[PDB]
């Protein structure tokens, strides 16, 4: 009985939070990204404002 | 061409001007020192082109000339028994004028420039000629080279030269409108080759290993991918297809590998020998090597180089295999080419458009009409090597979207040292049914309705896995400790394999149905015997096992008098039986 | 009539281009794009001001300059050409045949973007139909005029089942009273992403047992460039929509795999430098999808019904 | 000789200097102020109107009125000789030990050329490090890339000046005695600290390890461009010394870590966009042009081998730094925290540890010829002990079989013994007895992978050889 | 404008048990009903709709199918009011901006109903508003700000989306009038997460 | 309930001058009471709470509700806080400082933060929140030489 | 400037059994203690602050509260220096700067209390130096850079972060003084992640 609870209850229960940890943080990491983008193309613009 | 000057440096990044009218995705060559780069920008009078090389040491002012193609490959007459880099450099004739170091800004051509072809015409004058249609033909080695006009070129034939010794760069054939066709023509290595009409593949590929070939096979113009964790088997089967397969030319494409394991390639292959014909190994192949030092942008366009000299091998009648050997290391250079272009990512990082290249590279597989009427055939084998040994990596699951058949390496049979690791439960191939036709006219009658019942003794055996894991195996009762020995009969002597052995590491076909015909015949006698009474005990202990445990390592023509005697002890001794 | 020419490009970049004096060119419009060697692309126009137009264009920018590139009108809004002699035929998803007959005469020229349907010109769907399927029959059956997909796994045999229900699914007018009579069936077949040996199947099994005479076939391989896959749908849906509406068929529309028009939807969107959404797809995923899912029905005074069975793989 | 007295622009590591379209993209330039000091610099970007120029050290007391900019060299060269030998450079040539400074004997640029693949051939020949489990085990062959993986606490730095010290190779096992064989060592040592820096200096002088070493050693508190600078130098001598006088060299890098740190604050001071978690999008090829350049070339007698040396940000071995180097070396020795803790040195965990390249230097004719079989048996049997030790804290020894407490009891005395050696130097011989001593305590008969002329040849030793004289 | 805001004393009768019983709401309070798909948001308002005791219900469809208006405005004639005995549409207003009308119009028709409902208040009313869909307000709000080129706060939200929600929910409650009479509205609103 | 909790130890708190040996009594707490974007549905119970007590004739109450402008929530703390920073230190009060939702607050920064494009911490909220807030909550204290006193309550939901 | 730097030999009793014995720290080493709030750094801190074996004690209180300053300056008076005999605040300089004090001055004070804590090694003392949170340094070179408009590394801070943090680190060590004499300096910086 404990063997068959642990192969088919904690594992999966594991398993699916750290598949959600994974895409939280890579959704942040994306963000961040395109953050970072604008920002450099804010400074980009600046430096033209007179040819 | 187009000629400007440098404007800006900025790491590989070059902005040019005064190149008003260069075209998009030209190559470039920038500054005196002859550094390559492609423009991917245009604005204005300027052009942004990326310098593939290092480029310290570039001053502003410098010139920079635009060639006015895209990257492009050469074909002709002199591929066969070479070795090239991404962009199809040989390196063996950069060897003869460099050292043993790559100076950046050496000019060699692909295709030798003063190397005397035997030629011979097959048109006259007065000929209508389209494109795809055959010139003459040129001697190389075993091979006869068929000259092939471009698919794009058209006319009528004014004059053809007489048979002789000509090179490469002489002009064969002229057509009536000025039109003068050489022994060879470029290629974008991006453009897919024009075809009549594709086919259903309806031959097999014949990989001379026991397991590929029967449980799971892959038809002349189909496509498989092999995916595994580190040290599972990839590159050596890989090395045993390229070694062993039946395929007329072999195309090996490294895409970023490992120096010291692409040292074992360079070195080993010219000492082998062509399975067919007795010659050199190499008189076949032609290999495509890259270092993870290489540039990056050689690294990624490895695959279209291979593929699209696969696809003119293709369109002269003969039967390609092509062997992508780690693909993902392709990706990585694909997701580091995405990185310095500046685009939004998905999923591990990768860009958008990995699924829409991946789909663009395995689609060019096929068996087709060619447009001359003959047929062709390219098979694409590649390798994937996912981060951790898990198959939700973007990679496998954009590649397993397309594939025709799928082999899976395990780790724990890796860790048994159970070769190839090839998980019979996880892997598929869809060209069973199209193949049992052949199976049954060339190997045998019995063939296709003989390897369904291996594959149920072997699904009955993995139903029993609850049982053993709880009860040892000497609580069962024989009617199912018969079915356990015979899977690991099966398991140790018909799917287990040695590649470095001298005489295991290829098997036909008619070796590999005996042996599934003895071990049938075995396990049917086994059950009588059973089923009259008798203890497995004494079953167990016959020699007729060991007969069939010495049958992978009898020689190819010693086997069919093993396998008759085989056949007879094996009624003689199970008819004695109590 | 007479056409217009743009030779103003100024900027080109990835996808984009940049057209300097069209101001005249209408928002959403599509251009054809001739380089210096005569190759024809298309291009869909996405933004336009006073300054500048930008032009995306539909396949690679390869070979295109600005020295003699120019960009030329072809009409205002994208428009396909429909008629009754469709049936039967197959097409490349952008509107031409393969096949290798003859293209067809148009009846009309129709928007392929459609009209949202009034809530008050709609009705309540109430009729069965027989799938032949005994588990989707009887407890989760199917009414004309709704849209029900299927969920699908990497190995499961959705085109199959695809296969099957196209083969055999048939309304039945003697169970409901109405009396034994003859009742006007057609299938759309839109197909999108799939390779050759699924393209062959579905073929071979379209041909064996004579279903073709009564179907459409909007086809579209992996090798295509993105663009045709989120126009492909469209072409499927304008055809149904004519059909059911004009001609009062039962039509039936079969979207193959909305996993593939899903990452064609990524990728064009990333290409624009947007904000992404909850996976790296875009944020107007939502109103993307109901621009093609709400187009089936039933319409008030009508006889005609349009079915929808999507088909994806989670 | 020319000075360019135009500055425009002050902010942070960066300068601009107008009307300087004379200088080289990466060109090595020396700023000037009105105090008379002179710092150094590196022209990263050129344009038509002005050049942008990263400042190594601080900015302080520059001005915009009387700073000047000339240049030194178009591209970064070194001066290389065979005097190099015994002397310690601080991470771009200038020596530190206070010697007068070498006369080159040739300038080379430290970024070299890419090796051409058909130019080299296949490693066949081993090095003895002195340490069982990497010797017997996971052996190390001329040309490899065979990295070192560790953890915050663990002692990777005492590991690296022990194989430093230790290492030899063997010509007397190769062929017919073979002949003499010249060695040397590269060390190569990025953003280390005044203690580490202390205690490699204070080790490799105490035993006469420095006559046949040399040493770049770069401080945590220097500028970051001396630690991106810092192993192409060591490359570019090593690769000198090796195929323009013949000689064996061993190149030991001690920190990666600290290289990609400093690659993501150069990359993120120029305004690029990172790739995965915040690190530049080219580390994959930035890192391929340093591993590369070992090898073996055909025609040539010397050899070029490193041993990279990183530590895995939270014992993580999906992070990118051990991620993509194991996409580019040949193996890796994996350190263990609970050996560590358990006091044990040197705390190589044989499991996961792994060397791609073994079969083809171990067996015969170049070592002896029970290798391959004997560091089999000991996997095996190792793997096997390590599950039935935590098996008896459930179900008790008393209920175990016979070859349970067999192997039990052997995989307490390999933890003991042949991991467990210390400061001690053990040839290849050695370290082979040892290992055939411990397989004396399993019974003849249950080592199933080792063939019968071995066990007839060498099964029965003792464990006193070494119990006794420890 | 009103005069006071009273304190909800009466319960908002639904027709459900669980929801009259264990988690009851007031004559002037507000609730909300996040749930995946399928799980039974429209079938729950819409018999709010049907079998409650206000006065004056008013149906906001916010960017949700066209067939639920649709059996909305085809049963409910034949229905009958419960505390009127007339027909159940007599007392319904209908606001519709289904999921492929334009996108900017989801904004507006939050704000209408509301308006419609606080109108309906002042006349002495008992009113109940149900929203059928706030995720799609959201997602317009999205919309509309990523056109801006603003930046964007969290999931690609705009910063000031919480202020929006929390100025609609402000609306409801049990007033004193202007005129001097007595009423009262709720809002029920969907969340589709 | 948070509220319920605030409003109990408002009516309930007291020193107790037998047990720490000053012997001296206390005049009762004065509350200033400080809400951003505040409910009705809450702001009933408190004015009940406070009226059912007698506590409304020493408290002041600084009142921005849900339906009220976003923006005028960044003054307001500091409001409430300079009244309180007077009694105690001017007048020798003891005072009692309640702030309803400090999470309206920092939503009222986001806002502004966001418009004005500043470097974001951890889920765009501005990198210099940990300052703005300090300068917040370290208007509490007791002065030397001074006998009135600052007592924060500040409620924040998670 | 010095003379020599010296090898590490000679503990730094701290007066906790655990740093002591498990975890020791030489007396020109240098140590770092993280943990989220409310896990016992600047109890710890204070704790050797009263305990320790050196001469001098330097206390930097980087943007933290102003009653831990307020309860070091009124206890103190009233210890005993452990070696000395007199009073324990004979020994110690405090560096002050709360968080609501202006931002720019979380930089100068360490700066102000490392050179102090320099020149008190130079005369043969043995010092120790607390600095009670060195992310609040971090944070306010991450506020000063967004007036800046520069491109920021990962989580915003700056790229040049690391590069001070180490040569901040650098100036501990047991050193030979200029004057002939044997001065060291002791860093415990705490983290607040
Ligand atoms: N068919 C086989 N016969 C014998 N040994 C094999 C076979 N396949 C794999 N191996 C062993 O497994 C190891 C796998 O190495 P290799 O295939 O080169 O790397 P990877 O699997 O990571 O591509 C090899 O060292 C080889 O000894
Ligand atoms: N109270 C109920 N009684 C019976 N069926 C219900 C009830 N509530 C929901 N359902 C079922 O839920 C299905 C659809 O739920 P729906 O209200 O559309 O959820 P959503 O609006 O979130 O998609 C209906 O087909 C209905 O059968
Ligand atoms: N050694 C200790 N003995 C008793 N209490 C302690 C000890 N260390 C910490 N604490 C308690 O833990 C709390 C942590 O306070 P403090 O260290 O100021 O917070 P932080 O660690 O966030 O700076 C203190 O209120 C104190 O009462
Ligand atoms: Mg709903
Ligand atoms: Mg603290």
């Amino acid at each position: 009985r404990r063997v068959n609870a642990l192969e088919q209850v904690v594992i999966p229960g594991i398993r699916a939070q750290i598949r959600f940890i994974q895409q939280v943080l890579e959704q942040r990491e994306r963000e961040d990204t395109f953050r970072l983008k604008r920002i450099k193309g804010k400074i980009e613009a600046r430096e033209a404002e007179e040819e | 061409m187009i000629q400007g000057v440098i404007q800006k440096i900025a790491g590989p990044a070059v902005i040019a001007k005064g190149m008003l009218g260069a075209r998009m995705y030209d190559i470039c060559k920038v500054g005196e020192e002859g550094l390559v780069g492609e423009i991917i920008r245009l604005d204005g009078d300027t052009a942004f082109v990326q310098v593939y090389e290092d480029t310290s040491g570039l001053k502003v002012g410098e010139p920079v000339v635009s060639t006015g193609l895209p990257l492009a490959v050469e074909l002709g007459p002199g591929m066969l028994n070479g070795i090239y880099d991404g962009i199809q450099r040989p390196l063996e004739r950069i060897r003869e004028k460099t050292g043993i170091y790559i100076t950046r800004g050496v000019v060699v051509h692909a295709l030798d420039r003063e190397k005397k072809w035997a030629w011979t015409p097959m048109v006259k004058p007065g000929d209508e000629v389209r494109g795809g249609m055959v010139l003459g033909t040129v001697p190389e080695f075993g091979f006869t080279h068929k000259i092939l006009v471009p698919p794009d070129v058209r006319g009528r034939v004014k004059e053809v030269k007489p048979a002789g010794e000509y090179t490469v760069e002489e002009p064969v054939v002229v057509l009536e409108d000025g039109t003068e066709l050489k022994m060879y023509h470029t290629w974008p290595v991006r453009r897919a080759r024009p075809v009549q009409r594709k086919l259903d593949p309806n031959t097999p590929f014949l990989t001379g290993m026991r397991i590929l070939d029967v449980l799971f096979p892959v038809a002349m113009g189909g496509t498989a991918a092999i995916p595994g964790p580190f040290g599972s088997g990839k590159t050596v089967t890989q090395q045993s297809l390229a070694k062993w397969s039946n395929a007329d030319v072999v195309v090996y494409v490294g895409c970023g590998e490992r120096g010291n394991e692409m040292t074992d390639v360079l070195v080993e292959f010219p000492e082998l020998t062509d399975p067919k014909t007795g010659g050199p190994l190499m008189h076949r192949t032609v290999l495509i090597a890259n270092t993870s030092n290489m540039p990056v942008a050689a690294r990624e366009a490895s695959i279209y180089v291979g593929v699209t000299i696969a696809e003119y091998f293709r369109d002269q009648g003969f039967s390609v295999a092509l062997m992508a050997d780690s693909t993902s290391r392709w990706a990585e250079a694909l997701r580091e080419i995405s990185s310095r272009l500046e685009e939004m990512p998905a999923e591990e990082g990768y860009p958008p458009y990995l699924a829409a290249r991946l789909a663009a590279f395995y689609e060019r597989a096929g068996k087709v009409i060619t447009l001359g009427g003959e047929e062709g055939a390219v098979t694409i084998v590649g390798a994937v090597s996912p981060p951790g040994g898990d198959m939700s990596e973007p990679v496998t699951q954009s590649t397993l979207r397309i594939v025709g058949a799928f082999w899976r390496l395990d780790a724990s049979l890796a860790f048994r040292r159970h070769f190839p690791a090839i998980n019979w439960n996880g892997s598929y191939s869809l060209f069973t049914s199209a193949l049992d036709p052949w199976y049954r006219e060339n190997v045998a009658e019995d063939y296709p309705e003989l390897r369904d019942a291996i594959s149920e003794l072997l699904q009955r055996e993995a139903g029993l896995q609850e049982i053993v894991q709880l009860v040892g195996p000497d609580a069962l009762q024989d009617a199912e400790r018969l079915v356990i020995e015979v899977g690991r009969i099966i398991r140790e002597d018909f799917l287990q394999q040695n590649a470095y052995h001298e005489v295991d590491a290829y098997c036909s076909m008619k070796k590999a149905y005996g042996i599934m015909k003895m071990i049938l015949a075995f396990y049917k006698e086994a059950e009588a015997a059973i089923k009259r009474g008798v203890s497995i005990d004494e079953i167990l202990q016959l020699p007729v096992l060991e007969r069939i445990g010495r049958a992978r390592y009898v020689s190819e023509e010693e086997f069919p008098a093993y396998f008759e005697e085989a056949m007879k002890e094996i009624q003689g001794a199970f008819k004695a039986l109590a | 009539l007479l056409k217009k020419e743009y030779t103003g490009i100024t900027y080109i970049s990835g996808p984009l281009l940049f057209v300097e004096n069209a101001k005249d060119l209408a928002y959403g419009a599509i251009v054809d794009i001739k380089d210096g060697t005569g190759r024809v692309r298309g291009g869909q126009v996405i933004e336009v001001s006073e300054e500048y137009a930008v032009i995306q264009v539909f396949e690679e920018t390869t070979g295109l300059d600005l020295a003699t590139t120019s960009v030329s009108l072809v009409e205002d809004v994208a428009r396909l050409g429909v008629s009754k002699e469709m049936l039967g035929r197959r097409f490349n998803g952008i509107g031409k045949p393969i096949d290798g007959l003859p293209p067809i005469t148009p009846e009309k020229r129709l928007p392929i973007t459609g009209l949202p349907l009034n809530p008050v010109a709609r009705r309540k769907p109430e009729q069965f139909i027989q799938t032949g399927i005994s588990t989707i029959d009887v407890m989760n059956t199917l009414v004309r005029g709704q849209k029900l997909p299927i969920f699908s796994g990497s190995g499961l045999p959705a085109n199959e089942i695809a296969a099957q229900i196209a083969r055999q699914a048939t309304v039945r007018p003697d169970l409901s009273g109405e009396g034994e009579k003859e009742e006007p069936f057609a299938v759309v077949f839109a197909a999108m992403g799939i390779t050759q040996r699924e393209l062959s199947y579905f073929i071979q099994e379209f041909e064996r047992t004579g279903a073709l005479s009564r179907s459409v076939l909007f086809l579209n391989k992996a090798d295509d460039p993105t663009i045709e896959r989120i126009l492909t749908p469209r072409m499927a849906l304008t055809v149904a929509e004519y059909l059911a509406f004009e001609h009062d068929y039962h039509v039936l529309v079969i979207l193959t795999d909305m996993t593939n028009y899903c990452e064609a939807l990524r990728e064009i969107g990333a290409a624009r430098e947007e904000i992404p959404g909850r996976r790296g797809y875009p944020g107007y995923m939502y109103t993307d999808l109901a621009t093609i899912y709400e187009r089936a029905g039933v319409v008030e005074g009508k006889k005609g019904s349009v079915t929808q069975i999507p088909i994806l793989s989670m | 000789k020319k000075e360019y007295t135009g500055i425009t622009y002050i902010s942070g590591p960066l300068l601009f200097v107008e009307n300087a379209k004379d200088l080289a993209y990466g060109a090595i330039v020396d700023i000037k102020d009105g105090t008379g000091r002179v710092r150094g610099g590196q022209v990263i970007e050129v344009s038509e109107e002005y050049a942008v120029i990263q400042v190594f050290e601080e900015t302080t007391g520059l001005d915009l009125a009387t700073t000047s900019v000339s240049l030194v060299e178009d591209v970064a060269r070194l001066g290389v000789s065979k005097e190099m030998l015994g002397r310690r450079f601080n991470g771009i040539g200038k020596p530190i030990d206070g010697l007068p400074p070498i006369t080159p004997e040739k300038r080379l640029p430290i970024t070299g050329l890419p090796l051409n693949p058909v130019a080299r051939r296949k490693p066949e020949q081993f090095i003895q490090t002195g340490i069982s489990t990497i010797d017997v085990m996971n052996t190390l062959v001329r040309g490899q890339k065979l990295p070192i993986f560790s953890g915050s606490g663990l002692p990777a730095n005492e590991i690296a000046a022990q194989i430093a010290r230790q290492a030899t190779v063997r010509p007397d096992l190769s062929g017919e005695g073979e002949k003499e064989e010249p060695f040397a060592v590269v060390f190569a040592a990025m953003g280390i600290t005044q203690r580490e820096l202390s205690y490699f200096i204070q080790e490799f002088e105490r035993t006469g390890a420095l006559s046949r070493s040399v040493l770049f050693l770069n401080k945590a508190d220097d500028p970051t461009i001396e630690r991106i600078l810092t192993p192409r130098m060591a490359l570019t001598v090593a690769e000198y010394l090796a195929f323009e006088h013949d000689y064996h060299v061993l190149v030991i890098l001690t920190d990666m870590t600290n290289y990609c740190e400093a690659l993501r604050e150069i990359g993120a001071a120029r305004e690029e966009i990172p790739g995965r978690r915040g690190y530049p999008g080219y580390m994959y090829t930035d890192l391929a042009t340093i591993y590369e350049r070992a090898g073996v070339v055909e025609g040539k007698k010397g050899s070029v081998t490193q041993i990279p040396i990183l530590s895995m940000p939270d014992d993580d071995r999906t992070h990118p730094i051990p991620d993509l180097t194991g996409y580019i070396t040949e193996g890796q020795i994996q350190l263990s925290r609970e050996l560590h803790r358990k006091g044990i040195y040197p705390p190589i965990d044989p499991l996961p540890s792994l060397s791609r390249l073994m079969n083809n230097g171990v067996g015969k004719g170049k070592t002896r010829e029970d290798h391959k079989q004997v560091s089999d048996q000991l996997y095996s049997a190792y793997a096997n002990g390590v599950d039935i030790r935590k098996l008896v804290a459930i179900i008790g020894e008393d209920a175990l079989t016979e070859n349970d407490r067999r192997y039990l009891q052997f995989a307490d005395a390999f933890e003991r013994f042949f991991i467990n050696q210390g400061q001690q130097n053990r040839s290849i011989e050695e370290s082979l007895q040892i290992a055939w001593a411990l397989l004396s305590m399993l019974p003849q008969g249950e080592l199933k992978r080792i063939s019968k002329d071995h066990i007839g040849k060498y099964y029965g030793q003792k464990l006193e050889e070494i119990w006794g004289a420890p």
